[PDB]
């Protein structure tokens, strides 16, 4: 029942700015924390960013801490990642997923229970 | 020291150096009891309000609510050097409750956010 | 795994008994001492709160009782004390030619009353109701001389029951049942929170509840037990029954000074014919009212039975009759025309009413009030909104008018409210650990 | 906002979003003064209790006392999503003083520990 | 536990371990009201004074005002191990207001310093 | 024996005993009491 | 040792005709006066 659909650009020259938006359905969007996980075509999975359910708190992997912004709009059920600088090493398939955190009064997560199809971003 | 309210005619910047003078003087048969009880209620209402905003232990409490300009379009020199607190209180009267509401909302998010940050092993 | 987290501002409460303060938008009840009301009061519906109410253990009634007694006594203290009235009276029947029910009422009593100067006396003639003058073996005395002094009510202070609101202090809240079928006790699933109650008129009456507030949908019968016939049964009506009652005599009031600054008021004479005071309740409306009451009583006592209404048993006039204030005058209506029927499985009822000027109110002994006369004809129109019934100690049940414990009238009006103490603290497990 | 106690019928999680509303309504001849003084004494006793626990400026305060299961063996879903604070109050009533005692002891240890750490050059 | 004031005859060190016992006991017809109000006024004046010093939430609060020796030339063992608090209060009575004045100035400077530090982007 | 001064004869001396001394005291007369009303609700009691 | 603190740059609007200190002074004087006379001989026997 749970679906995550990632829509965004697939090509950007180095130094470009792009946005990826993951729209969720089949569950209460505002009840789950969500994150983005990156996988270069020849590499394994890499965690990139994590956002809370409310959106007040954001965390990033050190490699992108000064260049990527994660935000979510809970009324449209949409999680968006805005990338800046977009240096070559960021060419990869990006996936959005639920999980990775809970808001203190919920059972813990620290795992990604639902994954989207992903989107390939070429730098 | 200028004494109780002695800074009332001074600029807001200069007046900010005497906050403890008025704070001390906020606390320091039916009529006697009603007036002193009333003084206590006013003190506690102000302390409760600071508590809600997360300012319970401070006289100068720096918060996370941005200034919206419409409330007052004066720059920092025009406000802190060329005005007294009485003039400011008159100028900002119509926006006082708006600011207070925003202060409450900001602290609520911070407490919830802190609660979540402390839940990360 | 989980840690204790402390919360302050938790929306919980516990049953509590605290002091309430009056609110109200001269009068016996001191709205001057009371606080002005909120012109736009709030009421907050609790969507999923069910709470248990008990109108018979509600301490708001006991506090209202003490406040009414206190305000009454404070009102009478700054008034003329009629110590010079406990004198020998020489009384004759005012009119020996009456052929009406009023024959024997209204005695023309003469006495040597004091004057402003201590060295002088004046001869005073006044009319007293028969109930106020008792023969001393013609020679009469006032009925109160046997037990107490009389404080004269101030003629400038109205007896109109102006609404009084009870408002809780900060830290406490009042819960309103808002349940159209609530019988006065048990779970109430439609509780809303108010800080203060609606205004309550301190209407003083026995047997019948006047004004106050009507039931929204049907007659509601409230009793602490039902099974125990010694308890009063409070019946809240769905529709009001108008009772049009008057004191038809055009009493002319005269006054004299009885000491320095001490003015005494008395009925001087009556202009025109002497007529009996009375109440008028429509027969059709009352019969419908009783029909509603009988079906609601049958729901608790059983069907295929006989419900009888009868006149009240003997006892003090205040209890055996329908006592009430009208215009500042005190009426004691017979009521037997309203409770004279057996219910088995325009054309009004006129009730005689007695007038009494010496009132021994609140069932107390040691205090008395002289109700001064009112010039002219007195007419009141009021709504009968409930009854106080008792049951005889069987196929047939018999119900009679009751009353005399004034707290039950306030129990009827306060059935919707409960006072609770707010407990803003609580603890709960969370995953949030204080950073050491 | 649902107003004072509007969240009373809501779940424990949802009602946590209204903690400031009830706090405001705790402060806002002889009979009136006794009622006002009583409201003040109850407010201050609760604030003193929070102070002893180190929660003087917070509406939501996290502590270092573990939950001991015996107090309540419900999981977080049952407590926060399927219960109201009134139901919890009743469930945890018999253990409230135990928890309060532990909270006091925890803060005392932290104050001593803090005092020692601030003594290290 | 020794109960309220049971530590009065104990050493200052040992007595510092019972601060919550007395703290609970500062808060817990006209005469009853007046005394209740007076107890509230004394409690609030002491809490307000702690707030001025930045100690509003602590029973043991460390400060940044050095000891001037003239106030008391005893060593730490002479004060904390060989004396009671009653003896100390008598010994330090003449300097109490001096110390309080210094504490006020220190907190005022600290609030300005915090205000300036929070203004560095 | 407690006193503000002892030496000053103008002060009272309060003596606290170690053991009590019983004092058996009576009014042996079998007084029969009467009462009258002296005003409206005002009763006066006297030995009859 | 009463204090007075001069406000060097404060100008304020006064209005002695709406000053509520007067109403309290009046009420207090009336109250003192009546309390003073209350515990005194009341000459009702003099009105002869
Ligand atoms: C403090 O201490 C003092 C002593 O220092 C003490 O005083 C004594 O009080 C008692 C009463 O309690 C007195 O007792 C009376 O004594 C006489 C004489 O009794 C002697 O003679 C008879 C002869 O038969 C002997 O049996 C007896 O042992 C003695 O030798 C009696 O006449 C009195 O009796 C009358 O009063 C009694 C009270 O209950 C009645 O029961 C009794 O029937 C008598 O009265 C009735 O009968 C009379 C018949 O004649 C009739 O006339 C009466 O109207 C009535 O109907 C009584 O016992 C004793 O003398 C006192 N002693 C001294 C030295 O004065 C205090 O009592 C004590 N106080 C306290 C508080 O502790
Ligand atoms: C139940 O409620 C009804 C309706 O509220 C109530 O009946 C009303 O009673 C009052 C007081 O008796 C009536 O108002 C009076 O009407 C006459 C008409 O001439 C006026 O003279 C009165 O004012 C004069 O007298 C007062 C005496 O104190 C003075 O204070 C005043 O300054 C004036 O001199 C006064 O307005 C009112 O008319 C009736 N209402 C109707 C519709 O008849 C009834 O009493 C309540 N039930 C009980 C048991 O009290
Ligand atoms: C009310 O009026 C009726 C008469 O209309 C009185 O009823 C009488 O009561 C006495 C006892 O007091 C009985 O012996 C009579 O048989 C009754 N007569 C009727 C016709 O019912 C009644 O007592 C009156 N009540 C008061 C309090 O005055
Ligand atoms: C009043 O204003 C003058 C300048 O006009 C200034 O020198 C003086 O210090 C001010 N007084 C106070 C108390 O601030
Ligand atoms: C400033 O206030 C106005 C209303 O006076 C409001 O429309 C506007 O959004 C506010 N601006 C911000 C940034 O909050
Ligand atoms: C506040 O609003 C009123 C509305 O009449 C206006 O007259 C007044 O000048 C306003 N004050 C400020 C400081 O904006
Ligand atoms: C007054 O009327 C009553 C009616 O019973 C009668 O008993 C009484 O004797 C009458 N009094 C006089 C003085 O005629
Ligand atoms: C008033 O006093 C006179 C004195 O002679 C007496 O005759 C008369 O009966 C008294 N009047 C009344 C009504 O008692
Ligand atoms: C006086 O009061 C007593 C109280 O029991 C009562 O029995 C008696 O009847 C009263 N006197 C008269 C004349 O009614
Ligand atoms: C009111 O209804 C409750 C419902 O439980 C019942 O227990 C109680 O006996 C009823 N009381 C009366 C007087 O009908
Ligand atoms: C009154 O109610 C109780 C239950 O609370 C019941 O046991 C008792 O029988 C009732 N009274 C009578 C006289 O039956
Ligand atoms: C009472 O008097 C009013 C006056 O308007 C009248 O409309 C009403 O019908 C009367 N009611 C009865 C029961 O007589
Ligand atoms: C009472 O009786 C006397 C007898 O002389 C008479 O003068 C007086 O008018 C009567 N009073 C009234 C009010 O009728
Ligand atoms: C009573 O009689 C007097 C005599 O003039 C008259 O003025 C007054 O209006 C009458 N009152 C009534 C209510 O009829
Ligand atoms: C009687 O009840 C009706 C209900 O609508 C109300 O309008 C009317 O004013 C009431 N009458 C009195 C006298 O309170
Ligand atoms: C009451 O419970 C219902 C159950 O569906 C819920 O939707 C509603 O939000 C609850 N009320 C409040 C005030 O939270
Ligand atoms: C938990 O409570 C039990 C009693 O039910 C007690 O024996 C145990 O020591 C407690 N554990 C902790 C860690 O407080
Ligand atoms: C608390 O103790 C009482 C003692 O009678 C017991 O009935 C009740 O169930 C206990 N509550 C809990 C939640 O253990
Ligand atoms: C009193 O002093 C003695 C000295 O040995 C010590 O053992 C004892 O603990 C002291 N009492 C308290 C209450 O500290
Ligand atoms: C200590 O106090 C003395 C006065 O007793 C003062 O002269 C001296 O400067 C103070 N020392 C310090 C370091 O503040
Ligand atoms: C405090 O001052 C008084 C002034 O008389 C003096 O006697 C006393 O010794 C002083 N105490 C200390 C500890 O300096
Ligand atoms: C009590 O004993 C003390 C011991 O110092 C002594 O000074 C005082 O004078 C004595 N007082 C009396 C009244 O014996
Ligand atoms: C009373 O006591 C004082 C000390 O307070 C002492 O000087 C005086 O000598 C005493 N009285 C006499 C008569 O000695
Ligand atoms: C007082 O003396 C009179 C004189 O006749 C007598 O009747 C009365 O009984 C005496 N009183 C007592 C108490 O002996």
């Amino acid at each position: 029942e749970v679906q995550l659909v990632e829509t965004g650009g697939g090509l950007v020259q180095p130094g470009g700015s792009l946005k990826l938006s993951c729209r969720a359905s089949g569950y209460t969007f505002s009840s789950f924390a969500m994150s983005w996980v990156r996988q270069a075509p020849g590499k394994g999975l890499e965690w990139v960013s994590l956002i809370n359910d409310r959106g007040g708190l954001t965390f990033y992997v050190d490699s992108v801490k000064g260049r990527f912004t994660i935000s979510r709009d809970n009324s449209k059920n949409t999680l968006s990642l805005q990338m800046h600088s977009l240096r070559d090493g960021d060419t990869a398939v990006y996936y959005c997923a639920t999980g990775g955190m809970s808001s203190a009064l919920q059972s813990s997560k620290y795992y990604f229970d639902f994954w989207g199809q992903g989107a390939l971003v070429t730098v | 020291s200028l004494g109780f309210l002695g800074a009332a005619g001074s600029t807001m910047g200069a007046a900010s150096m005497t906050l403890t003078v008025q704070a001390r003087n906020l606390l320091s048969g039916i009529k006697q009891l009603q007036a002193r009880v009333l003084a206590v209620e006013h003190y506690l209402r102000d302390q409760q309000l600071l508590g809600i905003w997360g300012c319970s232990g401070k006289l100068i409490c720096c918060t996370n609510v941005p200034w919206n300009s419409s409330w007052s379009n004066r720059n920092l020199s025009e406000i802190w050097d060329n005005m007294t607190w009485l003039q400011w209180d008159k100028e900002i009267s119509n926006y006082t409750q708006i600011i207070y509401g925003l202060l409450e909302e900001s602290q609520n998010q911070q407490e919830k956010n802190e609660q979540d940050l402390l839940a990360l092993d | 795994n989980l840690w204790v987290t402390v919360y302050y501002g938790v929306p919980v409460w516990k049953d509590a008994e605290t002091t309430l303060f009056c609110a109200s938008d001269h009068n016996v009840w001191a709205t001057h001492a009371c606080v002005p009301t909120d012109p736009n009061p709030q009421e907050i519906h609790l969507e999923n709160v069910t709470e248990e109410f008990n109108m018979w253990k509600n301490n708001m009634v006991e506090q209202m009782h003490e406040d009414i007694i206190s305000l009454w006594d404070q009102s009478l203290k700054p008034c003329v004390k009629l110590t010079p009235l406990c004198v020998t009276l020489q009384c004759t029947n005012y009119t020996e030619k009456l052929r009406s029910m009023m024959k024997g009422e209204l005695k023309n009593c003469s006495f040597n009353m004091t004057t402003e100067l201590r060295d002088k006396k004046q001869k005073v003639y006044s009319l007293f109701y028969r109930l106020d003058v008792v023969q001393i073996n013609k020679e009469y005395r006032l009925i109160n001389c046997n037990t107490s002094a009389i404080t004269q009510a101030c003629p400038k202070v109205s007896f109109e029951p102006i609404p009084i609101h009870y408002c809780a202090p900060a830290g406490f809240a009042i819960l309103k049942c808002k349940d159209k079928k609530f019988n006065g006790t048990g779970p109430c699933p439609s509780v809303s929170t108010v800080q203060c109650t609606h205004g309550i008129k301190p209407v003083v009456s026995t047997q019948l509840l006047l004004n106050g507030s009507l039931a929204e949908e049907e007659v509601i019968i409230r009793s602490e037990n039902i099974t125990n016939n010694a308890k009063n049964i409070l019946v809240q009506l769905n529709t009001p029954v108008q009772i049009n009652c008057t004191r038809p005599n055009n009493n002319t009031v005269k006054s004299i000074r009885i000491g320095p600054g001490q003015a005494f008021y008395y009925t001087g004479d009556i202009i025109g014919h002497i007529r009996q005071a009375h109440c008028n309740v429509s027969k059709a409306t009352w019969n419908e009212t009783l029909g509603k009451v009988v079906k609601q009583l049958r729901k608790h006592f059983g069907n295929n039975t006989i419900i009888r209404f009868a006149q009240s048993s003997g006892g003090d006039l205040e209890v055996t009759t329908h006592s009430f204030n009208c215009g500042g005058e005190f009426f004691y209506c017979n009521t037997s025309g309203l409770f004279n029927s057996t219910w088995i499985s325009n054309d009004s009822i006129t009730l005689p009413c007695r007038i009494k000027q010496i009132i021994n109110m609140w069932q107390r002994i040691g205090q008395a009030m002289y109700a001064p006369p009112i010039q002219g004809v007195i007419r009141c129109v009021s709504n009968i909104t409930g009854l106080i019934l008792t049951r005889d100690g069987s196929t047939t049940e018999t119900f009679r008018p009751g009353g005399g414990d004034m707290r039950d009238n306030w129990r009827s009006e306060l059935y919707k409210y409960k006072v609770v103490k707010i407990e803003p603290l609580g603890v709960a497990p969370t995953r949030c650990k204080r950073r050491v």
